[PDB]
């Protein structure tokens, strides 16, 4: 099935042919793009006043690259380098150690900030959802050595908030 | 059409343009890959991989990584024969270290050996 | 006709006769061909069931949705292509026997 | 094994295998392989001489129009004498088709550098110049297009690592840029997931 | 919107397409969030009793390709499928 | 053995192209390293060029030898025309350092470089 | 928050003078509302 | 809940506080040594050792598909609570 | 961002280099040092305007080449956003064209449109624009509740916002003045350059890779694709904004014709499954683990697969040890293959008709590099 | 010492080499020659300033990713610069204005400044400290600028006895002040002998012997290969280039050598001539 385009012929015709001489001669629709124009001025612009009104997102964003931890817990991370083995930039780094407990723990859980290209990979791999990414994206930082986290930098990130993850997660935790 | 062809050797390290002293210098192996021992399964076999011996790893001074000034660090090239391995590795240039294949040894036991009667090959458990 | 779908093609206003002497010229240069293989059984077969088409068909309309190669000089063109391969093919001699192997452990994959 | 495993047609398999077998018997000169997998689309695998005669065959003849053409590659595969594979892949505007023209080649003798009745082909042979350094005698025009003009080393090769060997910063020394030595700041390691236990039993070469 | 009648129709005399009625300033048709937990359901698998996985083995059922002609009075010429019908003019308006 | 070479009959014809191409190369320098606006010396430049030829004089294959010469003729081409910077140009020199001897006893020192 | 607007002029904020302590009566960031706020005037939610 | 080594900064929930002849303690100048104050070995003792009647039992970690998968443990050691490698809390049995 | 070296006798033309291949980034290496699953954004972003139908075409070459087919609510989803894509794809290639034309207000107006479609796209997965999404084996994650009406209300908006772009522009006299003489392309020209999708739609043959091979469930949906007839610019822009006005048609019944199946295939040696059998299971548990980490082996062979991007023959070719990292992929792209024929396409015109000449094959520079 | 000071591997580019570097100044030539010289070795560089931090800006991506790092310092408080050299390897002192402000004279900066850091290095433990000064820096007449440079010397040479007192003649390069004054002409026309020293030579020297060691006590002066007249120099400054107080009295005061104290030859680097250097930054003429 096709339905092509500019198959005619300029009508012989006196009217057609002095309507197209009146186009030629009386500039027409070129007011008449004037008028849509100004048809379009006449609206109200949509814009958002942006440091108090935010745009609209998703419960699912991809941010900030947060952690979360037990109800009243210890950290939620087992250092099982899924995340690691997954990271398609690789900016994920884990050098894990257990401690005196006997629990299996880390030592250095680092996330490149430069590398990563924000997948979603490292949440779906995670079996604990130990890392979450995080609901905001404001970074915006003036020099390139804050830009590489440390663990000790994710879990005050992860403790200065839980419960818009724990909102985000608990709303949707039924599709993924 | 039926041109100049002359029997020789091939001289392929002025082209592939490495430098020189990563020509001269490094050192490549070429060797069945052994079985990793705590599984048993020997399709990790069957293939001839060409490798580069390792070289200096420091800290990095900021993250703890281990960076390195070794470009040919992270080579492997996994052949089906060992003389195509050596035929490649003389063609490009570079020394090389042969090891041998080494297959599992063929054995002789039986259930009813391990159930022996005046033999010291026995089960002593169940 | 008038004024037909493609662009750098206008249209023909002797389709057929100009088509049958062209399939004459493939049947000579195909006379020019040596005789034993196939391939000028095969050209030879579709050539003839082709101008069989053309002879019993006056027509145009009907001889577009009956011979394949629609619209119409569309089959001009490559009657034209393939009496240049017929000239390529007196020379280069693709029915003689094999030039010689591949060392036979090529083009099994998967290495 | 009906649902959710894609069913095929054996009519397509039958029309290919039949067309392979056809256009194998008429040009003898040069035809090696024409092997049909279980999807049915075709490929011919030829030596590397018939590069012109095959194409302006191809091209015609009214029972394989296939004036499309599409990718060139030499997918490079050591193990051999012939490592580099030259694959024409074709389409026919008429019957809705898929060739594979797989002619083989070495490193330094050239195929016969189709351009001559492919005009698609200029910058494929380009780019297949440029980034392996099959050569291509009797060719307009050869240039490095999608490398850097000062690099070299033809690095779509497996001699060719990841990493470049060179690798540029700007200095106030001389006060402009220039190449050193690759200095990684990280390793790109190496994860060796090639698992045994044979998860095809179908493909096993036989062992020596 | 949200503005007097004598520039609405000023906005209608310069275009007339009822500018009023779809504006492209979303109000009412938001999707409304906060949606109630939504249960996925399970497709034709985790059916007890009968999911043999020897079956739908599509992995194993890739064949090796079949070979013709190598390098180690016949009703032929036929084409590789048959010849494409050309198609037709759709009635919804065509040009012409 | 059947080998198909490129140019090549023997090494006259090689010997012919070769110094061609460093005919070419000596007409190449001067317009370039005038039109670039560069800080080198034309002796010092053209010592390089020649130093960069006999860096490769060990090779006897002809065929190796053609494309040797097609690669410093592409080569050429490309400076001849603007289409490389001054900094491909500067590449091609070494004085970044880069300081690296081959005495022993220096790589004793700043070690591990056998 | 007001309805009559359209969906991306709802819910606005409006910054106070250092809560802090960095004279933000002028020059306001962003990321100076807490998280609950933060999840409610993404639009990711109807309820304050 | 922090020590302070006689380098004189912050310690961390690892072993890993620096010497005095480190240069990057003067890295650490201007910008100051963010660390989670929130500690992990602490909130041990905070969680109840719970005792339950059962004998093999249960830990899920609160949650149907949110936390760690389940895992069944023993409590055959008769003074030694059992522990939960992914949890970390404890469990009695009660005859 | 090219770079173009034109010899030209003045104010027209003689030739024109153009030199390509700044933007050149290994794209083929990186995938053949990587896996299947974590290689795939590669392909999500070597093209970045038309951004899911080549998530479509890589998991459609990765099913074909693993002989599973995926269960149909999924091929009615992919449907779906394929048609979100195409129309995502033509409406930024007209308003980049307007505005390298000139016509500076109906770009932003269009734009406004595809900021409720990254809208969309956020609601769908979270990303702006490089939602991976579309795994091998079907899509990942399905819709939240409340999508379908927001796409049905974007539908008749979109009617109306199209149609008054149609009011704006074409009959805009000077505009047909500024691109009606330029761009003339034989059937021949079209045949031997190698063009691809909409350079064929325009000149001449009738030509499409959806309806002659349908690789999904494009043939149970009445549309007709816009044919040309002169072979000219013009056309092209009336077949691409009619293209668009298909896929509101296509879109239309594909809402009307939604089943409710699955999200995934049940195969889940292919696909990971969900996250309540992997907290409860041991199978799913030990398949999500190695799943991740190995990848899934892939059976040996090269294969071949093409869709229609919106710029036309979007083409895949795999080629495939028995492993989980691909041995070769190579990308057939229609900017490259639109590109080639640049100086036939442009032999008798002038500097600014050659920047209409670029504007109208739809470029993004990204994917002609390959 | 501890580990992460000694080197690793080759150089450049974060290549963990030996020295850590605090540097006063640096925002000048010279130290910024310097710390481009080091960060092609590849040696941590601690520089304060006290500028914007636009001008530490474009001379900020010398290094690699966070090797050079940036603080504070005043020329008054003892704090802030033993916060800033509390943990050096070596540290070097280069700072001057060529013209005396509202809050600085000559004296008191060449004077008061290597006083206070010497104060906190000696108390702090440093090594291999260098300190630059102008070659013949006298008691004698004609400049304030000299002779507060000599009571500068005399200071760093009695307190921390073993510091690298080092000296270059008048250099010259990309961002030359004498050169540059050539340029910007009008005339008049004097004699002096005279020996101009290329930027180059005198940063490599600088820092071969900071990563040399066994090399210190001594002070060095760098050495002109020319050695000619000032006013031949002049005609062919302006023959190169097409066309036909403080700082002219400084450049007509005095230029000698001193057979006392090792220059060059003790370091083992090649000398740059003033032609082929001369030719290749003499650019910005008529066209
Ligand atoms: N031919 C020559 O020019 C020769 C020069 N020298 C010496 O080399 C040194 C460097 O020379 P040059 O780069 O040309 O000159 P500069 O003035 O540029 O170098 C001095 C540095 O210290 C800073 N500085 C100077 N005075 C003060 C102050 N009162 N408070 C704070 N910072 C100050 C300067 O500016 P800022 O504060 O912005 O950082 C600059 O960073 C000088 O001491 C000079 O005597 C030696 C031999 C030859
Ligand atoms: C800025 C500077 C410009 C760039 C500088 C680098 C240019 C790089 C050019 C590279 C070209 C080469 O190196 S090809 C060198 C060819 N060498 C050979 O040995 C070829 C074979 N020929 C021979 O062996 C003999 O002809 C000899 C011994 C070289 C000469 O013998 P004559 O005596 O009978
Ligand atoms: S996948 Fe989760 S639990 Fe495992 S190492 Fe990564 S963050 Fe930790
Ligand atoms: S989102 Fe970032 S950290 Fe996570 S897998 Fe992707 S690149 Fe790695
Ligand atoms: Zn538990």
């Amino acid at each position: 099935t096709y339905k092509y385009v500019n198959l005619r012929e300029p009508s012989m015709d006196m009217k057609s042919v002095t309507d197209r001489a009146a186009q030629t001669l009386l500039w027409t629709e070129l007011i008449r793009g004037l008028g849509m124009t100004l048809s379009y001025l006449f609206r109200e612009p949509a814009t958002i006043n942006y440091p108090f009104e935010k745009g609209p997102l998703s419960p699912r964003f991809r941010g900030e690259h947060a952690l979360r931890r037990y109800p009243s817990g210890e950290e939620r991370c087992i250092a099982c380098k899924l995340c690691e083995a997954v990271c398609p930039a690789q900016a994920i780094t884990i050098e894990a150690e257990p401690r005196a407990d006997g629990s299996r723990r880390t030592t250095r859980y680092d996330i490149d900030m430069t590398k990563c290209i924000y997948c979603g990979f490292c949440q779906e791999a995670c079996p604990v959802d130990a890392i979450v990414e995080g609901p905001n994206f404001e970074f915006s930082t003036e020099t390139h050595e804050e830009l590489l986290y440390n663990k000790e930098k994710l879990l005050n990130n992860g403790d200065k908030w839980e419960a818009e993850i724990a909102a985000n997660i608990q709303a949707d935790y039924l599709y993924r | 059409t039926q041109l100049i062809t002359v029997d020789e050797k091939l001289d392929i390290t002025t082209l592939t343009g490495v430098p020189e002293e990563h020509i001269k210098t490094r050192k490549a192996r070429i060797f069945v890959p052994a079985r990793n021992n705590m599984q048993s399964g020997v399709n990790n076999t069957k293939k001839w991989k060409m490798e580069f011996d390792t070289r200096e790893r420091w800290e990095n001074p900021l993250m703890g990584w281990a960076s390195t000034a070794d470009p040919l660090s992270n080579l492997v090239l996994t052949f089906s024969t060992k003389e195509d391995a050596i035929a490649f590795a003389e063609k490009n240039g570079w020394s090389y270290d042969v090891e041998e294949r080494k297959v599992p040894k063929p054995k002789s036991k039986s259930y009813g050996a391990n159930f022996s009667w005046n033999k010291r090959t026995r089960v002593s458990t169940k | 006709k008038k004024t037909t779908g493609l662009v750098g093609l206008a249209v023909c206003e002797t389709p057929h006769e100009r088509l049958k002497i062209l399939y004459t010229k493939i049947l000579d240069v195909l006379g020019h061909i040596p005789k034993n293989a196939a391939y000028r059984k095969y050209t030879e077969q579709i050539t003839n069931e082709k101008l069989s088409i053309v002879k019993a068909e006056p027509d145009v309309k009907k001889l577009e949705e009956q011979l394949q190669g629609g619209q119409i000089e569309e089959v001009i063109l490559q009657a034209e292509n393939e009496l240049s391969l017929a000239r390529k093919m007196i020379q280069w001699k693709p029915w003689e026997p094999l030039v010689e192997e591949p060392p036979a452990s090529q083009w099994k994959w998967p290495i | 094994t009906r649902p959710t495993v894609r069913p095929r047609n054996d009519v397509a398999h039958k029309q290919l295998s039949a067309f392979g077998e056809y256009v194998a018997e008429i040009l003898p000169k040069y035809v090696q392989q024409v092997q049909v997998s279980c999807f049915s689309e075709l490929e011919i695998c030829i030596h590397p001489d018939g590069v012109i005669p095959v194409l302006t065959f191809l091209r015609d003849h009214s029972n394989a129009q296939f004036k499309s053409l599409a990718d060139l590659t030499a997918v490079d595969i050591p193990t051999r004498q012939n490592r580099f594979e030259i694959v024409y892949n074709l389409l026919s505007l008429r019957f809705n088709s898929r060739i594979r023209v797989k002619t083989y080649t070495d490193e330094l003798t050239p195929v016969e550098s189709s351009v001559s009745v492919y005009k698609a082909a200029n910058w494929y042979e380009r780019e297949i110049w440029d980034m392996f350094g099959v050569f291509f005698a009797n060719h307009p025009d050869l240039r490095r297009i999608l490398t850097d003009y000062g690099f070299e080393g033809h690095p779509f090769r497996k001699d060719f690592p990841l990493s470049g060997y060179v690798e540029l910063r700007y200095d106030d020394e001389v006060k402009r840029v220039v190449a050193e030595p690759v200095e990684l700041a990280q390793e790109f390691r190496k994860f060796d997931l090639n698992s045994p236990w044979e998860a095809f039993p179908a493909y096993r070469q036989p062992p020596e | 919107a949200s503005a007097t009648r004598l520039i609405q129709g000023l906005r209608n005399w310069a275009s007339g397409r009822d500018l009023q009625a779809k504006l492209q300033l979303r109000y009412q048709e938001i999707s409304k969030r906060t949606q109630p937990p939504p249960k996925l359901p399970v497709g034709p698998s985790h059916r007890l009793s009968n999911n043999y996985y020897c079956a739908r083995d599509g992995r194993r059922e890739a064949m090796p390709p079949s070979i013709v002609m190598s390098s180690q009075s016949e009703k032929k010429a036929v084409s590789p499928a048959p010849p494409i019908k050309r198609w037709e003019l759709s009635q919804d308006e065509p040009y012409l | 053995t059947s080998v198909k070479p490129i140019f090549s009959r023997d090494m006259n014809e090689a010997k012919r192209r070769v110094r061609e191409l460093y005919r070419a190369w000596y007409r190449e320098v001067p317009n370039t390293v005038h039109l670039f606006q560069l800080d080198i010396s034309v002796k010092q430049g053209r010592d390089k060029v020649r130093e960069m030829f006999k860096k490769n004089a060990h090779v006897t294959d002809p065929r190796v030898v053609d494309l040797l010469v097609i690669k410093g003729k592409m080569e050429l081409e490309e400076t001849i025309n603007v289409w490389k910077q001054r900094t491909h140009v500067m590449r091609f020199f070494h004085e970044t350092e880069a300081p690296r001897p081959k005495d022993f006893l220096s790589k004793f020192y700043v070690g591990h470089d056998p | 928050e007001d309805n009559k607007q359209f969906f991306g002029r709802h819910r606005w904020v409006i910054y106070t003078t250092e809560m802090n302590g960095k004279n933000t009566f002028w020059d306001v960031d962003g990321s100076m509302v807490p998280p609950e706020w933060h999840r409610w005037l993404h639009c990711m939610t109807d309820d304050p | 809940g922090v020590r302070t080594s006689p380098t004189g900064e912050k310690v961390t929930h690892t072993g890993q506080v620096y010497d005095d002849e480190d240069y990057r303690r003067v890295r650490f100048v201007g910008r100051q040594k963010e660390v989670n104050e929130n500690f992990a070995i602490d909130l041990i003792a905070e969680q109840p050792v719970s005792q339950v009647g059962s004998r093999v039992i249960s830990c899920d970690g609160g949650g149907g598909a949110l936390g760690h998968p389940r895992v069944y443990i023993n409590l055959d050691k008769e003074t030694k609570t059992g522990t939960c490698g992914y949890c970390g809390l404890q469990f009695r049995q009660q005859h | 961002v090219l770079r173009l070296v034109m010899e030209l006798s003045g104010e027209m033309v003689r030739k024109c280099d153009p030199h390509i291949g700044l933007l050149h980034r290994g794209t083929e290496k990186l995938i053949e040092y990587k896996t299947y699953l974590q290689a795939l954004p590669y392909f999500d972003r070597l093209d970045y305007v038309s951004m899911m139908c080549n998530e479509q075409a890589y998991s459609l070459a990765v099913e074909k080449l693993l002989n599973i087919q995926p269960p149909p609510r999924a091929q009615w989803i992919r449907v779906l956003f394929g048609e979100i894509t195409r129309l995502l794809n033509h409406i930024m290639a007209v308003t980049t064209h307007a505005l390298d034309i000139g016509a500076m207000t109906p770009f932003f107006w269009m734009f406004e449109e595809r900021e409720k479609m990254f809208e969309f796209y956020e609601r769908v997965s979270g990303a702006r624009m490089h939602a991976a999404y579309v795994r091998p084996g079907g899509v990942h994650q399905d819709l939240p509740l409340g999508l379908m009406d927001d796409i049905y209300e974007f539908s008749k908006n979109f009617s109306l916002r199209i149609d008054e772009l149609e009011e704006m522009l074409t009959n805009n006299r000077i505009w047909r003045n500024r691109t009606v003489d330029i761009g003339v392309v034989t059937a021949e020209d079209a045949l031997n350059y190698g063009f691809s999708g909409v350079m064929l739609r325009g000149s001449g043959i009738q030509w499409d890779l959806r309806k002659t091979q349908p690789y999904d469930v494009y043939d149970q949906v009445e549309f007709d694709v816009p044919i040309g007839s002169r072979g000219d610019c013009y056309d092209r822009y009336l077949c691409r904004v009619e293209e668009m006005r298909q896929s509101i048609r296509i879109i239309s019944q594909c809402l009307n014709k939604m089943p409710p199946g699955e999200i995934k295939v049940d195969d889940a040696k292919v696909s990971p499954p969900k996250r309540a059998e992997m907290k409860t299971s041991m199978e799913s548990l030990i398949h999500h683990f190695k799943l991740y980490t190995e990848g899934y082996q892939v059976p040996p062979g090269a294969t071949y697969t093409a869709i229609e991007a919106p710029k036309g023959e979007f083409g895949v070719y795999l080629v495939s040890d028995g492993s989980s990292r691909p041995y070769r992929c190579k990308i057939k792209a229609p900017g490259f293959a639109h590109l080639a024929g640049l100086d036939k396409m442009s032999k008798g015109h002038m500097l600014a008709d050659v920047v209409a000449i670029i504007g109208t094959q739809d470029i993004v520079f990204g994917e002609v590099d390959r | 010492l501890h580990h992460a000071v000694i080197p690793h591997g080759k150089g450049g580019r974060s290549s963990v080499s030996g020295i850590v570097a605090t540097v006063f100044g640096a925002t000048g030539f010279l130290g910024r020659y310097l710390v481009n010289h080091l960060g092609r070795m590849g040696s941590q560089v601690i520089v304060p300033y006290r500028c914007e931090p636009y001008d530490t800006m474009h001379l900020r991506p010398m290094g690699d990713l966070g090797q050079i790092i940036f603080m504070d310092w005043n020329g008054r408080d003892k704090d802030s610069i033993r916060r800033a050299v509390e943990h050096s390897n070596v540290v070097i002192n280069l700072v001057g204005r060529e013209w005396e402000t509202k809050n600085f004279d000559f004296e008191d900066v060449f004077v008061k400044i290597p006083q206070a850091i010497a104060q906190v290095s000696k108390e702090a433990g440093v090594e291999k400290f260098i300190h630059i000064s102008h070659l013949n820096a006298d008691i004698k007449s004609s400049s304030k600028y000299l002779r507060n440079k000599a009571v500068g010397e005399k200071e760093v040479r009695e307190t921390f006895p073993e510091a690298t007192i080092i000296k270059p003649a008048d250099i010259f390069g990309r961002e030359d002040r004498f050169l540059n004054y050539f340029a910007n002409i009008r005339s008049l026309g004097k004699k002096t002998v005279k020996q101009p020293v290329y930027i180059v030579d005198v940063t490599k020297g600088i820092i071969n012997a900071i990563k040399d060691p066994d090399a210190r006590g001594k002070t060095f002066a760098f050495v002109g290969p020319n050695r000619y007249l000032l006013f031949d120099l002049v005609q062919y400054v302006f023959a190169v280039a097409h066309r036909p107080r403080d700082k002219v009295e400084r450049i007509h005061t005095t230029d000698r050598t001193l057979p006392h104290l090792p220059g060059l030859e003790d370091l083992g680097v090649q000398a740059t001539p003033l032609e082929l250097k001369a030719i290749e930054v003499l650019r910005r003429h008529r066209t």
